[PDB]
């Protein structure tokens, strides 16, 4: 406990304390930069892709 | 306020000294047996697909912020006639590709011998 370290209960950890949620968003689209050229979202595969 | 005369006159100014040194033989002695020069302008309507699309560009590609004399601009010149040249797409979205369907089919059954007359190899 000594240089800013600290001692906890492991049991109280155990019971949930401070425990949290965390959440990430990710987004896109398909036709960008050419006329009539439309990229698109498909299953892909190598022999198809 | 300038006149069109004007500039002509400028032009007759030049053209008509060349008289002694203007050498021409006409047909009109030598094309004894020939028919009539014939010609007319086929007039084509868009069709909702080709409409939509060649606007949709001029709407959406922004060429006067990319600038002017650009790839996609001077394209877009281009680009605005392929929509019925092309499209990439069967000729059922073409009016063109159904004009020259109508008339070579018409021609077909005529037994007229025709020609298709296009500026590049791409088309």
């Amino acid at each position: 406990n000594q240089e800013d370290s600290m001692i906890m209960n492991q049991s109280s950890i155990d019971r949930g304390l401070f425990r949290s949620l965390f959440f990430r968003s990710y987004m896109d689209q398909e036709k960008k930069y050419g006329m009539s050229i439309t990229e698109t979202f498909e299953k892909p595969q190598r022999t198809n892709t | 306020n300038i006149q069109v005369q004007t500039g002509y006159k400028c032009a007759v100014a030049l053209r008509d000294l060349i008289s002694p040194y203007l050498l021409r033989r006409v047909k009109a002695d030598v094309a004894k047996d020939l028919p009539q020069k014939k010609e007319m302008v086929l007039f084509c309507k868009l069709t909702k697909y080709q409409r939509s699309k060649y606007l949709e560009f001029l709407h959406s590609s922004d060429l006067n912020q990319i600038q002017n004399g650009k790839r996609n601009v001077l394209f877009g010149i281009d680009i605005l006639r392929k929509i019925c040249n092309h499209p990439d797409g069967d000729p059922k979205r073409s009016g063109k590709m159904q004009v020259v369907k109508q008339l070579l089919l018409l021609w077909h059954k005529q037994g007229y011998k025709a020609l298709l007359f296009t500026q590049s190899r791409q088309m």
